[PDB]
RNA sequence: GCGAGAGACCGAUAGCGAACAAGUACAGUGAUGGAAAGAUGAAAAGAACUUUGAAAAGAGAGUGAAAAAGUACGUGAAAUUG
RNA sequence: AAUAGGGUGAAGCCAGAGGAAACUCUGGUGGAGGCUCGUAGCGGUUCUGACGUGCAAAUCGAUCGUCGAAUUUGGGUAUAGG
RNA sequence: UGCUGUAAAGCUGGGUCGAACGGCCUCUAGUGCAGAUCUUGGUGGUAGUAGCAAAUAUUCAAAUGAGAACUUUGAAGACUGAAGUGGGGAAAGGUUCCAUGUCAACAGCAGUUGGACAUGGGUUAGUCGAUCCUAAGAGAUGGGGAAGCUCCGUUUCAACGUGCUUGAUUUUUCAGGCCAACCAUCGAAAGGGAAUCCGGUUAAAAUUCCGGAACUUGGAUAUGGAUUCUUCACGGCAACGUAACUGAAUGUGGAGACGUCGGCGUGAGCCCUGGGAGGAGUUAUCUUUUCUUCUUAACAGCUUAUCACCCUGGAAUUGGUUUAUCCGGAGAUGGGGUCUUAUGGCUGGAAGAGCGCGGUAAUUUUGCCGCGUCCGGUGCGCUUACGACGGUCCUUGAAAAUCCACAGGAAGGAAUAGUUUUCAUGCCAAGUCGUACUCAUAACCGCAGCAGGUCUCCAAGGUUAACAGCCUCUAGUUGAUAGAAUAAUGUAGAUAAGGGAAGUCGGCAAAAUAGAUCCGUAACUUCGGGAUAAGGAUUGGCUCUAAGGAUCGGUUUAACGAUCAACUUAGAACUGGUACGGACAAGGGGAAUCUGACUGUCUAAUUAAAACAUAGCAUUG
RNA sequence: UAACGAGAUUCCCACUGUCCCUAUCUACUAUCUAGCGAAACCACAGCCAAGGGAACGGGCUUGGCAGAAUCAGCGGGGAAAG
RNA sequence: AAACUUUCAACAACGGAUCUCUUGGUUCUCGCAUCGAUGAAGAACGCAGCGAAAUGCGAUACGUAAUAUGAAUUGCAGAUAUUCGUGAAUCAUCGAAUCUUUGAACGCACAUUGCGCCCUCUGGUAUUCCGGAGGGCAUGCCUGUUUGAGCGUCGUU
């Protein structure tokens, strides 16, 4: 079987010197240098991979349209679906309870 | 003779602490207006391992009272603190596990950790895993408090000095044998270069005061004066007593 | 083991060329010339090494400016040009 | 090495140019005393100083 | 350092390390260390040409006052050698 | 950044059997360990072999220790003569 | 050649030579050599002696040449045997590269040959690296020490922006609005990091040149599309979709970005292989045979996925489910959906290329022409990438530059028109330095072409547990002075009757054992070991037998049919000069004493141990 | 003190040229040739016995004797070299 | 008797003593006072028709100008070089210039021919992006200018 060589001056098997082996139209077997695998965009609240957002190496996000980098919702490309739902319910109930703790202290400013 | 292992440490070339992997300095908040007069509320975001420390650290997020920005503090995690817990810090904070209170606001018998030696130094006493400080009593006329330290010493601190309610997490670590030398190697791999230790009696007289002889032996008393000089203080320095400790102290 | 086998592991230059004296005495890790003292303002020279002073002193290079002070001094440091005689 | 600095490559250029034999018309000058270039250098024999 | 005049000085293993492309060649990672090495002849007239040889060279020849001066160059001791 | 192929078979898990219970037993599964045989590697036990004006200012041959970690190692960097 | 003098010495005949020198009275001194393991230079005997013996190995012929064991070419015989004697690189060298000529010196013989000598030629980048970021660290500044060379300090007792952003203004003024926790710098050709591929081309360069096809960043900028009268889009219950589809200050997140193992799955490349279309080899005999071509880049579109998530729904007769035990009223099974596009497919790139054949043009630069280049299978395979999982730590396994999204709502926007360069298309530019070659039994370092040392990538067939050993394909070598003999003594390797450690300080050395299957396995023990304890049996070849599966197909007899497929285990008969792990590979074992618990570490170059370390114990501050 | 050990020691089984007691075989040397070609060492050198002598002579004294030039081995001596 | 060994002589070798020189050295005396931010000493790289070194020089590169002098230079070559003359050669002399990358070394940096910013002009549809040319941006300190800071502080509403 044909054997291959690195295509650059780096002779060491580092993370940035990964190669794949590809067969060319010349029937030869040559090394093609591959780039580092992208990591998934993750939720800032729960840490899970966000759905609907492309997985790219960071500079590549600048050269792609916005529909690939976001989701049509509040906090779209930043928080998860369940975490946005949980933020909304917590915001509503606590602020509703904020009225209760206020009115409960104005009724006791007349009877107590 | 030669410079002994005691003295080469002062230059601190290979004897500096290994701090690449450290997660931050464990400190209380800077004493500010909110802590001096009322209370401020923060939330525990992470409980993480700090290399070189037996105690886990907690990263707690507070809001900034003066500008729109979030401030992340690195506290020593007390046992029972959980992620998402609300931590209340200040003079008027309540006696709940994890809250940071001035010493005068805590009754006698309160178990507290990361106690300030001086008001606003952000923590000096009771910071290792399983350790804590017991509050012995108060002297309100002089604004002073008596506490018991992990060493068993009683200390008098300003009652305005702050501390964190509870015991430092991770206690009982010493209960397990290390077994292997490799376990100690990895323990000190992220602390400093202090392991392993060669016995001075096994070296030559140039290398150490205990070295030399046709048998391994110290030759003179290993209790060394407090007034001895550098290069002599190897052994039991200013030892009040020696031998097996029998009875109570 | 400490001789011929160990002498095979010499491929890391401790010194490289100096910009001041061009000698390859510039300690790479120390960033100093052991010969010329670069980047110190003064030149490295010792009175216990007089032969080193011989090797690098006034007159061992071109003296591209001190060459001509004697000839300009001898004429009293003239200003103007020589005038052709009638 | 293949990866070399400009400062290195310029010194190697001078070393090649200094590694010429004596031009032969120089021996014909009057009162000429140089018979050969006495500052010849082989790469394997004597190493430079870089 | 600059410009000069001198000597009961040394005479190329001497005299400065260096009379010469000498702080040169070369050694050492580096600080540093550091030589050897002057002389054909008045003048190249540095041997055209022929010949043997693959050639270097040799033999004739030629130049020269001298080749018992041929850039292994004045003179040419000893060790050592035919 | 690097480290063939085997042996052993720790926790955990599945099924079955015995027992009043407390529990015990059996067959699998699993893949632990500064465990083990053993390459590369790292080391250097014995022949007190070779050589000992050497291939070599420490090598060569066979034999041998260890070989998944207190592992091996490149490069950068720090520590400098009492 | 002689003479004189006791002598130190003086004179003289002959030869050589070529430019200065002597006698006498005195002065002066760096003034007399056989030694000093003297200094520098030169030269002997030794002596044509020791020796030029590791790395399996060479031979015939022709060509060239004066000359050929050694150069070139051809033929053969071999080796390295993918952990290479192969193909590249980092460090180091610096022209050793290539062509021509060439042998005085060097290549410890030789030399027509060379990494030698001489003359020339040769290294082409927006995309490969530098440059940029920060790492351990290094290190200026305000300062504080020190007589001083300098030391400390890196945001530090500091008034620390050569700040920006707009509307502009053409009044080259401004008007101002925001901020300035942290922010000198250097520091990686293996960390982080914008972007290139295929075919072809040279004597020597190529991800650099030629051809074609792409991509990024910075800049300019118009058209189409998109959007608005409900101004800053629509759709979907939802996960979310999109060709687009305002968003200041400030804030929050993500990527950058990260340990090591274990088994499983998938891909890619390699390995194996079936039809068909070609070429070569063997062919006394046999072989529908053996070997070989049948390939497809970056990039664009569509499609393609475990995990995860959404809708529906409400579970004991608990169910689902992995090789590995977890999940479910905090919503399982079931049904239906969403996403990441890693990876595969199709298509474009692209057959026009490349490849294999056949026919031709011709001293001929270089070709011209025709045919084919298709469809599959297989797997506890190897290497590697990825995924979902499980284990592990008194160990929990970088930073910064840089990019994006979100929160927020400043400000600005339409109706006869407005906005936006995150949709498509179009325009311009990408500088500087390195780039040849060696990477080692000859290009580095060991004084040298030294059996030493020196970091890393790719890796075929057979046997096999195996990347071991042995043999072989590709590639590369056939290099190591040679010829003739074959005493002693060696060095390296073999064998030996009977005895079997009597040898010796001592079994030193050698020998014996050895793979795999079944059986069997003692004291002691910290119950984990000891253990391969000990000790037995078997093993070839051939012909069979038996067991072990996959995919489809329907009233639960599918308990059956169809098709396809891999090597494992066990057993039987026969067979041979009783051999069979047949080469290779490959434990000797047992009973005790001393000692250190163990793994580990050290005297590089005479000591590896009982020495050091260790966990554990105890004491001190 | 189980386990571990290239640690020191004793015994047993197996195995053996360690030995009785040696013999035989192979390659490479040594050997001869062509080419090439060092080094250590060297007061002068090199036959013995006795004597005396710095009490262990190559030299001196007294005797034995003694015939050119040489090759492979060898390890008594040169109180050999280092 | 040869060979061999040793001695002697002649010639030839080896080697470089001896003799003789000497643009060098050494020492004494006499006389002079002149490095650099107007960028020194020193370093690297280059420069000639044909040069490697030494010497000299700096992209004006073995030199440009001027002055003096007055026909060379020379190893070869060669003038669109020169001769009763603004004219050959010459570190003879020297008063004008040139003087690469550096170096006390000065925009920051430097194991990099790495990275900025300002002014004028210029090219590419350009105040902003890309290219080119020329001129600038170091530190301590002094005198002065301008712009500022402090209830340190004076006067006044
Ligand atoms: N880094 C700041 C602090 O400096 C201090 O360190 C000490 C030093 O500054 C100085 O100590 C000297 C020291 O300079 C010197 N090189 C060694 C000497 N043993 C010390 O001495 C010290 O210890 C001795 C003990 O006998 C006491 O008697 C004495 O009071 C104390 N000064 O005095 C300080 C103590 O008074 C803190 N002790 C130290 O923990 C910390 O590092
Ligand atoms: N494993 C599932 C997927 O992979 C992720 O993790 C990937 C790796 O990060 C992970 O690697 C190992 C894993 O072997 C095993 N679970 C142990 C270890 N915790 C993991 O490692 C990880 O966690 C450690 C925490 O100590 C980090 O320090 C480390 O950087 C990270 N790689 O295993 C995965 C290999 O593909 C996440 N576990 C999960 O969220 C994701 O869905
Ligand atoms: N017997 C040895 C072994 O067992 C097998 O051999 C089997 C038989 O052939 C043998 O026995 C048979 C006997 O039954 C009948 N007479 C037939 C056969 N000739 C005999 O066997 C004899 O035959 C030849 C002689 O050299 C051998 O191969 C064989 O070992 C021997 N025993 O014994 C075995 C069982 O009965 C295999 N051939 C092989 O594994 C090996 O030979
Ligand atoms: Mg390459
Ligand atoms: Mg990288
Ligand atoms: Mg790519
Ligand atoms: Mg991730
Ligand atoms: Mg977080
Ligand atoms: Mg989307
Ligand atoms: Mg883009
Ligand atoms: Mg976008
Ligand atoms: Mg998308
Ligand atoms: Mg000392
Ligand atoms: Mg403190
Ligand atoms: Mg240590
Ligand atoms: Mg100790
Ligand atoms: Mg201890
Ligand atoms: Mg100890
Ligand atoms: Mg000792
Ligand atoms: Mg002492
Ligand atoms: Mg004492
Ligand atoms: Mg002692
Ligand atoms: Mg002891
Ligand atoms: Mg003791
Ligand atoms: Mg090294
Ligand atoms: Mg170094
Ligand atoms: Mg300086
Ligand atoms: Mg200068
Ligand atoms: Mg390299
Ligand atoms: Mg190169
Ligand atoms: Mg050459
Ligand atoms: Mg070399
Ligand atoms: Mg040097
Ligand atoms: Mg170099
Ligand atoms: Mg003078
Ligand atoms: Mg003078
Ligand atoms: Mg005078
Ligand atoms: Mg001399
Ligand atoms: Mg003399
Ligand atoms: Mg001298
Ligand atoms: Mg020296
Ligand atoms: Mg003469
Ligand atoms: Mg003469
Ligand atoms: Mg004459
Ligand atoms: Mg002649
Ligand atoms: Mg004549
Ligand atoms: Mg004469
Ligand atoms: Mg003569
Ligand atoms: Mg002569
Ligand atoms: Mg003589
Ligand atoms: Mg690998
Ligand atoms: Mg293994
Ligand atoms: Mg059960
Ligand atoms: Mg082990
Ligand atoms: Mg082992
Ligand atoms: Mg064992
Ligand atoms: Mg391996
Ligand atoms: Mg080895
Ligand atoms: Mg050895
Ligand atoms: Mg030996
Ligand atoms: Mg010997
Ligand atoms: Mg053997
Ligand atoms: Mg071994
Ligand atoms: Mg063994
Ligand atoms: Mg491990
Ligand atoms: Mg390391
Ligand atoms: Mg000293
Ligand atoms: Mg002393
Ligand atoms: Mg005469
Ligand atoms: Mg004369
Ligand atoms: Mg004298
Ligand atoms: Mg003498
Ligand atoms: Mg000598
Ligand atoms: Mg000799
Ligand atoms: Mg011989
Ligand atoms: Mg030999
Ligand atoms: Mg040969
Ligand atoms: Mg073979
Ligand atoms: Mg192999
Ligand atoms: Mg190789
Ligand atoms: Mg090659
Ligand atoms: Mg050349
Ligand atoms: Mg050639
Ligand atoms: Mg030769
Ligand atoms: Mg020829
Ligand atoms: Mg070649
Ligand atoms: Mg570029
Ligand atoms: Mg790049
Ligand atoms: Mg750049
Ligand atoms: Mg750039
Ligand atoms: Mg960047
Ligand atoms: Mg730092
Ligand atoms: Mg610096
Ligand atoms: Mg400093
Ligand atoms: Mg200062
Ligand atoms: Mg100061
Ligand atoms: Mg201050
Ligand atoms: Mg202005
Ligand atoms: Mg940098
Ligand atoms: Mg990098
Ligand atoms: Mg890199
Ligand atoms: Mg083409
Ligand atoms: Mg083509
Ligand atoms: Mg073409
Ligand atoms: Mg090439
Ligand atoms: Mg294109
Ligand atoms: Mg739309
Ligand atoms: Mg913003
Ligand atoms: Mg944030
Ligand atoms: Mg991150
Ligand atoms: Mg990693
Ligand atoms: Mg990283
Ligand atoms: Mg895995
Ligand atoms: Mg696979
Ligand atoms: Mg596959
Ligand atoms: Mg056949
Ligand atoms: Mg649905
Ligand atoms: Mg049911
Ligand atoms: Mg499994
Ligand atoms: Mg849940
Ligand atoms: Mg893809
Ligand atoms: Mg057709
Ligand atoms: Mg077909
Ligand atoms: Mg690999
Ligand atoms: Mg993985
Ligand atoms: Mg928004
Ligand atoms: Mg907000
Ligand atoms: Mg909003
Ligand atoms: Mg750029
Ligand atoms: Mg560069
Ligand atoms: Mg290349
Ligand atoms: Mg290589
Ligand atoms: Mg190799
Ligand atoms: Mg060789
Ligand atoms: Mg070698
Ligand atoms: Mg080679
Ligand atoms: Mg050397
Ligand atoms: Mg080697
Ligand atoms: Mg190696
Ligand atoms: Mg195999
Ligand atoms: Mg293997
Ligand atoms: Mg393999
Ligand atoms: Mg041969
Ligand atoms: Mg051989
Ligand atoms: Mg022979
Ligand atoms: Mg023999
Ligand atoms: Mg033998
Ligand atoms: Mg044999
Ligand atoms: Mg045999
Ligand atoms: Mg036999
Ligand atoms: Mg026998
Ligand atoms: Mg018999
Ligand atoms: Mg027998
Ligand atoms: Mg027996
Ligand atoms: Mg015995
Ligand atoms: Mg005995
Ligand atoms: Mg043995
Ligand atoms: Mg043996
Ligand atoms: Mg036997
Ligand atoms: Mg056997
Ligand atoms: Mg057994
Ligand atoms: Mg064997
Ligand atoms: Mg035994
Ligand atoms: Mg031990
Ligand atoms: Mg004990
Ligand atoms: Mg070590
Ligand atoms: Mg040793
Ligand atoms: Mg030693
Ligand atoms: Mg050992
Ligand atoms: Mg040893
Ligand atoms: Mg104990
Ligand atoms: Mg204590
Ligand atoms: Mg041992
Ligand atoms: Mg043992
Ligand atoms: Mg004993
Ligand atoms: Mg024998
Ligand atoms: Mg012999
Ligand atoms: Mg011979
Ligand atoms: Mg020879
Ligand atoms: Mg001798
Ligand atoms: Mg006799
Ligand atoms: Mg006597
Ligand atoms: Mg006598
Ligand atoms: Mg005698
Ligand atoms: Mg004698
Ligand atoms: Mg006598
Ligand atoms: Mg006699
Ligand atoms: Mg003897
Ligand atoms: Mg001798
Ligand atoms: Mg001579
Ligand atoms: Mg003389
Ligand atoms: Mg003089
Ligand atoms: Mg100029
Ligand atoms: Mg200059
Ligand atoms: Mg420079
Ligand atoms: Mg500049
Ligand atoms: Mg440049
Ligand atoms: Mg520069
Ligand atoms: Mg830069
Ligand atoms: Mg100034
Ligand atoms: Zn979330
Ligand atoms: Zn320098």
């Amino acid at each position: 079987a044909q054997r291959v060589t690195y295509r650059r001056r780096n002779p060491y098997n580092t993370r940035s010197n990964k190669i794949k082996v590809v067969k060319t139209p010349g029937g030869k077997l040559v090394a093609q240098h591959v780039k580092k695998a992208a990591s998934r965009v993750k939720c800032g609240d729960c840490g899970s991979a966000l759905a609907g957002i492309s997985t790219l190496r960071p500079r590549q996000y600048a050269q792609v349209s916005k529909t690939h980098k976001t989701v049509q919702r509040a906090y779209g490309g930043s928080r998860c679906a369940n975490c946005v739902k949980e933020r909304i319910v917590r915001a509503f109930l606590i602020e509703e309870q904020k009225i209760v703790k206020r009115v409960l202290k104005e009724q006791q400013d007349k009877e107590k | 003779g030669r410079v002994i292992r005691n003295q080469r440490k002062g230059a601190g070339s290979i004897f500096t602490s290994h701090t690449r992997l450290r997660k931050g300095a464990a400190k209380l908040r800077t004493l500010d207006y909110a802590e001096r007069h009322g209370y401020i509320r923060g939330v525990v975001k992470q409980i993480i391992h700090d290399p070189g420390r037996g105690a886990p650290l907690a990263k707690v997020a507070f809001r900034d009272p003066y500008k729109y920005k979030l401030r992340e503090e690195t506290f020593i995690a007390n046992e029972g603190v959980y992620t998402g817990q609300f931590i209340y810090a200040g003079k008027k904070a309540s006696l709940n596990v994890g809250n940071i209170l001035p010493l005068g606001a805590c009754p006698e018998g309160t178990i507290v950790s990361n106690v300030e030696e001086k008001v606003g130094d952000r923590g000096a006493l009771g910071r290792t895993s399983g350790n804590y400080v017991i509050i012995i009593g108060h002297n309100p006329d002089e604004n002073k408090t008596r506490v018991k330290l992990p060493s068993g010493a009683k200390k008098i601190i300003s009652s305005d000095a702050r501390g964190v309610i509870g015991v430092v997490a991770g206690g009982g670590r010493i209960d397990k044998p290390l077994l292997k030398a490799g376990r100690a190697f990895h323990k000190y791999k992220v602390k400093r270069n202090s392991w392993p230790k060669t016995r001075g009696v096994a070296m030559n007289p140039v290398d150490h005061p205990h070295g030399g002889g046709n048998h391994q032996h110290i030759g003179k008393a290993s209790t060394i004066s407090r007034g001895a000089v550098s290069g002599q203080k190897a052994g039991l320095i200013a030892a009040r007593r020696t031998g097996l400790l029998r009875g109570t102290q | 083991g400490k001789g011929t086998p160990s002498l095979g592991k010499r491929h890391n230059k401790s010194h490289t060329l100096c910009n001041r004296c061009g000698r390859r005495s510039f300690h790479v890790q120390k960033k100093t010339c052991s010969s010329c003292g670069y980047p110190a303002a003064k030149m490295r020279s010792h009175n216990w090494a007089l032969k080193a002073k011989r090797r690098r002193t006034t007159g061992t290079g071109r003296m591209a400016y001190l060459k001509h002070v004697t000839r300009r001094f001898k004429n009293g440091f003239q200003t103007g040009v020589a005038k052709a005689q009638t | 090495p293949s990866q070399k600095s400009f400062r290195t490559k310029q010194k190697l250029a001078k070393a090649q140019k200094q590694n010429r034999p004596l031009p032969q018309w120089i021996r014909l000058r009057t009162d000429n005393k140089i018979r050969y270039n006495a500052k010849r250098r082989h790469w394997r024999r004597t190493k430079l100083g870089i």
